[PDB]
């Protein structure tokens, strides 16, 4: 009984499509799509990034300044595509009064680990990837997180 | 973006507000934990005990395997209901503090957004002063190169120019810090914001402090929180005794037990009390308890609750006095701001006239370059102070609206209706 | 009213001091709750159990109604005594912090009163400056109307007049804020307060910092609180083990039970074990318990208490260092204030002489109006700084007395003996 | 001594660092208490119960002496392991906050040590200004005694001298307060400290804000603490349920009981069940428990833990935003400091040239003594601001190094390599 | 045992008479007297108000400025005399170290409620009414509580 | 198990000899040595003071300014040698991560008590007396604690 009834009749305005939901679920699905395929290009990855990282990556690609960073790997701390990923668990999310969940994903390769971190944003009834904190040794290129790295 | 879009983005992606909301939801869900002990408590339990004999019980070995299924209910216990009511009151005060947090967020984002504009105005005024002093320096230097006056004027003007340059560096640093702080509180980097136009800036006298005090006392958030805390203390003293009221419980149980005996002495000729027993029993019963002399524990707890209630009442009185002080201070601050706007406008006009007069006198020759430089710095200081007074008056209006306890996005709309032109906050672009 | 009446009204009607006193009284009454478990614990309990049977116990139903009256006492248990001593120490530290709150209240009310007086003085000085500049304006304007000098002087003096007007507005706002703050800290609206006279204001050199430091170390409240906290940590580590000491309890119980049997199988030919039984037992017994291997819990608790005691001792040493810093700072600040009083008196006399000389030079024609206006500004600034230094010296004397640790109403009486003339704090009356 | 020895003495004898280290050690030792309940729990207990008959038990007296030795083990209970992991995470976050405390100590001692030097420089500059104004006073007074100019110059210069004297008193008090604060933070009285030489003071541009942000994000202490807190919240929600998992215990017990009967009715012809019984029994057994319907308590606890985990994640995000703000602010402040150093060097050279020009003009007669006094005070203000900017730049370099998260004694060595000459901080010695 | 022994040898200076004691008791007695009678004039109400509200109301009455406020009802939030009152309970007051206790009284009329608030001040061995916080919709006149309402 | 492993590999630089250890132990030994003998001169008291109070007392003796204070009694709050001392107990000290611990000693004489306070410095594997806080009535001379009493 005594339902929570959250006081947030907001947190919407989502444009593009996405997966069903669940933070660990969507992060794991996005990583699995990246490893299983070999493209990792933004056009195929559009559903998992909602409305701001997609446009930022688009204009960074059209900028012809960050070609190396945007062509080797923009989402992993290295220059090589990982071999396996394990997202930190989170036992679902109560109601909808929750946003900006940072999750650390153990990004494991053959006898190696980097343990990156990624922010996650709700945008309505869904969950989407954001930031990617670039938390690990031997940072790929530029510096900081992806959003600060490609920010003009 | 203007103030509305900045505030909407800040509210959509603020961590502290989300944390306060999560805390409120947790305190709201605590009601189920508080209500749990009143509901039936059902459990299961099985065991297996092996007993070996000793002393006069030599040669006696027993093996007992038991299972049981129990159910318990509290028929009459006021302590649980009082705990539930306490949890309800705690949830209420958490809701109130969440509302106060929301108001604080609105006030903070408005303050930061206007601080950025104030820094931009300060930097632009300082840069204009530097340009004017540079023009004066160039004129004096060219006059000396032709040759009309000694070197003192050049030295004084260039010293003033160096001081203004240092002030400009400081102002640019302050602007950069302010814009970064706005990004931090909002979560986005804004290249340009709506400025404040002077044509449509019209002031309005506030309501008399009487109706202000009435509405503030009726609808303030801090006073409501204090009242809820005092009511919580009253329910705490009501609950604190819980020792003179007898308790009543109802229990039910279904149990099976299988006992087997073995040993050297168990193989005798008795054959009656040393055989396997398979008992299946279901019990339904009631239990009645009543403390009578607890050693003075309940009386001491009650008196402590009385003292805590008195302290809560004192805290509520202090909160009311602080609310009155806040309302009076906000009203006086608005009145000072509206008077100072006109005072600084008149001061700026008079300072510009004085600078023109000093320039004419220097042209005649009755004054000196230090005097005209002083007039210029006074004029620019007056303009800077007028701009700061405007940006402080807007914030003061928002502050009194918040202290009244009825601040929402409509007030932000009223403020935002006065912003028309956009200006860029890039340090390099404004001063190339 | 003067300072004594203000302080008395503040003490009699303050909510924060009342809250601190209520908290102290609650912590004092905690002693009875701590002492309760050592006293006899008496209780009553009755129950009724219905039992149905199956399996090998098929056809057996029992009804058992029981009542009991129990009494328990703890013959030997050092943990309860240690808890009582801990509660005693907590009550002591609460009394100490209540005394500190009293000192803080007296310091705050004195500070607010003298802040109001300083605001009145600043406003009056600014008004006098405005009157002087207005007189200069009128003289220069009438001279130009007759016609002797150019228009530059009028413009410059008008700019100065406008700036002084803005300063007057902000000073009036500050005074109103200060008087409202005093009303908030006291609870009453005071129309007039005793001012400070300059004939009877005589300064006294403070005691040497040596005896000051000695008395402060002996009698400071914060240091005493730290010492009590360290003693509390010592008693906590003494209580920490409580696991190597065997416990002893004494129990008594008067109980009645009535058991009745019924069922299809209970109507057999036995007629011996299936009849109504009425048992009555009054039991007196002793219980002895002794932990031997607690899994290392007691050793870990003892070591944690050792670390906590070390931390408490470190906190006490930090408190002592802060007390020494406070005493040294108060002495140095008092000496600075008493020197600055004389420095500013000499400065204001020199500034008045300089203003007279500049006026004479302007009459001759050597100087200009900007110079005499600057001299006027310097003179009035010196007067304001002297008044502020006086009030700061009085507040500083109270501050050093508080840091010594022996501040009471006698120091308030000593301060109040220097206030003679009453002045009204109404903005409208002081600004006709 | 120089900065290295001052820091070493501060680290060796600081109370607050000792307290933080003791708290961390206590949190580390809490692991043993958390691990205790998993280990075997062994105990002993003896009792003596006397029973007197009543009602149908009239004439029945019993005396029972019992002893028992018990041992209990928890075969399967995930709650204990989860509590152990929670204690582990708490110890980790305490270690992190201890490291942050170390960083804070280093920053604080450096700030105080440089504040002392800044105060010394300010006092020396003010004393030099007083000497220059005194020289001007003496020259003007002797010229008037011979007789060349009116008394206006004497009056104005005397007023300036008095104001400068008041400022000197204030600066001396500030220096004394600063040196006492340094002694408080260190624990020793330092008569002389290494000063700052201007020959070897060479500035260096900082690393680009990108790599700064990268390293700060990877290795900040506050962000690491936030991450550990979020992991602790995750383990808390994992532990939260602990209700759906059945528990299993193993018990053993060696017991002896001696029962003796006596009474008027106990002397009957039965002689079978009314005789002394000496029973010894050693028991081993297993107990299995399983909650099935807890009334919704476990579900509510799990949901509350989910809300708490959401709140902890949001607090982590807020900490990350604060880290970004700190890094950006530190970089901008460093750049402002390095720019302002050059700006103030140029300004002071310009002011010296201007003062020389004004003195030459006064010798010619075009200027007045107020102008040269203004030039002198502008020069000394510029010098004071340059020194303050230098010290602020050094402190800001340490600040950005600390915010990066890799501050240690090597940075203090780098700072100390720029300190060469020793100067005494005695107020009387510097200004006899 | 262990009597509290409060550290407050003060809080005296009472001039006029009053009722026995008890904050809820005196508030209930005051409201019952006002409801039962129809005069509600200050002269008959002297014992219940302490020493300052009495003289403040006397000089306000002699001022002839707040006649409209003072003639209908000064103590209720409305312009009409209430029909029943119910003061919030308080389990007596320990010792004497307690002052300025604000109590909220439910002021109930026919199908209406306003729930005003009144301050309680000790002044010695007694209890007396102060302020009256005017906590209710559609206040009588002026604004705020009575003390600021009638303050010059 | 789970050894604390304190994180301080420092707090050394010991010059002179000293007693085995234990704060209460060394305080009791120092007071017993002073009471049993009658000299109390600093030459024989060198082990119990560390490196700074010893040299401070030496240079105060060579200064010939505090002759009365140093000749009557430097360590007791009186001008006469005490008759018995009882140092506040402390159940040893865990590991070495602990320094500057103050203890209050009851300085009992014939029907008298003053209860002075003394600081303790570890500085190695030992414990040493410092400061002495002169916490008692009728302070001997100068003022404050001994260290700042003889400080120039």
């Amino acid at each position: 009984c005594t339902t929570v009834t959250p006081a947030y009749k907001d947190n919407g305005t989502r444009s593009g499509p996405c997966v069903e939901g669940g933070p660990d679920n969507v992060a794991q699905q996005f990583y699995d799509y990246r490893i299983l395929h070999r493209s990792n290009d933004i056009t195929a990855l559009r559903p998992y990034l909602s409305d701001k990282l997609a446009t930022l990556l688009s204009d960074a690609s059209r900028d012809n300044n960050h070609r190396e960073l945007l062509t080797n790997d923009p989402f992993s701390s290295r220059t090589t595509l990982p071999d396996s990923a394990h997202v930190a668990s989170a036992s679902t999310i109560p109601n909808r009064d929750a946003r900006n969940i940072p999750l650390r994903v153990d990004l494991k390769q053959g006898d190696q680990g980097w343990q990156d971190e990624v922010l996650m944003i709700q945008e309505g009834q869904c969950w989407v990837i954001d930031d990617v904190r670039y938390l690990g040794g031997s940072v790929h290129a530029t510096a900081g997180t992806l959003r600060q790295s490609i920010e003009n | 973006e203007n103030l509305m879009q900045v505030y909407q983005q800040a509210r959509l992606s603020n961590p502290e507000l989300r944390k306060s909301a999560a805390d409120r939801d947790a305190a709201f869900e605590k009601i189920n934990e508080a209500r749990s002990p009143l509901l039936p408590q059902l459990g299961l339990g099985a065991d297996y005990t092996y007993s070996n004999g000793y002393r006069d019980a030599n040669g006696i070995n027993s093996n007992a395997t038991s299972a049981s299924l129990q159910l318990t209910q509290s028929i009459f216990d006021m302590s649980k209901w009082r705990a539930l009511t306490l949890q309800e009151k705690a949830a209420g005060i958490q809701d109130v503090t969440y509302q106060t947090d929301q108001q604080t967020l609105i006030l903070n984002t408005a303050t930061a957004y206007f601080n950025v504009l104030n820094a931009i105005d300060v930097l632009s005024y300082t840069q204009a002063q530097k340009e004017a002093i540079y023009r004066q320096l160039d004129q004096t230097t060219q006059r000396f190169n032709v040759g009309l006056v000694a070197i003192t004027d050049v030295q004084n003007a260039r010293a003033q120019y160096d001081t203004v340059l240092a002030n400009e560096v400081t102002a640019r640093n302050n602007l950069d810090n302010a814009v970064e702080q706005l990004r931090q509180i909002t979560g986005n980097y804004y290249p340009e914001l709506a400025a404040l136009n002077v044509e449509n800036f019209k002031t309005d006298k506030p309501q008399p402090v009487n109706a202000l005090l009435k509405e503030a006392e009726k609808r303030n958030l801090s006073l409501l929180q204090a009242r809820l805390s005092q009511d919580l203390a009253r329910e705490q003293i009501r609950q604190a005794q819980d020792g003179h009221l007898p308790t009543l419980d109802l229990t039910a149980s279904t149990g099976i037990s299988d006992t087997s005996y073995s040993g050297s002495k168990t193989r005798g000729a008795a054959g009656t009390q040393y055989d396997d027993s398979n008992m299946g029993q279901n019990k339904v019963g009631l239990s009645f308890s009543l403390p009578i002399y607890q050693g003075g524990m309940v009386n001491s707890q009650v008196k402590q609750a009385q003292y805590n209630f008195v302290g809560a009442s004192e805290q509520l009185e202090s909160a009311h006095r602080s609310v009155v002080q806040t309302v009076r201070s906000s009203f006086n601050n608005i009145n000072a701001s509206i008077s100072s706007i006109n005072a600084y406008k008149q001061a700026v006009v008079s300072a510009q006239s004085s600078l023109d007069a000093m320039e004419a006198g220097y042209s005649v020759g009755t004054r000196t370059i230090v005097d005209v430089l002083d007039a210029t710095t006074t004029l620019y200081n007056a303009k800077q102070e007028l701009a700061n007074a405007r940006y402080n008056y807007l914030i003061n209006q928002l502050n009194i609206k918040s202290a009244l306890g009825t601040l929402n996005e409509q007030d932000l709309l009223a403020l935002n209706n006065a912003l028309s032109k956009p200006v860029s906050t890039n340090p390099e672009n404004v001063a190339p």
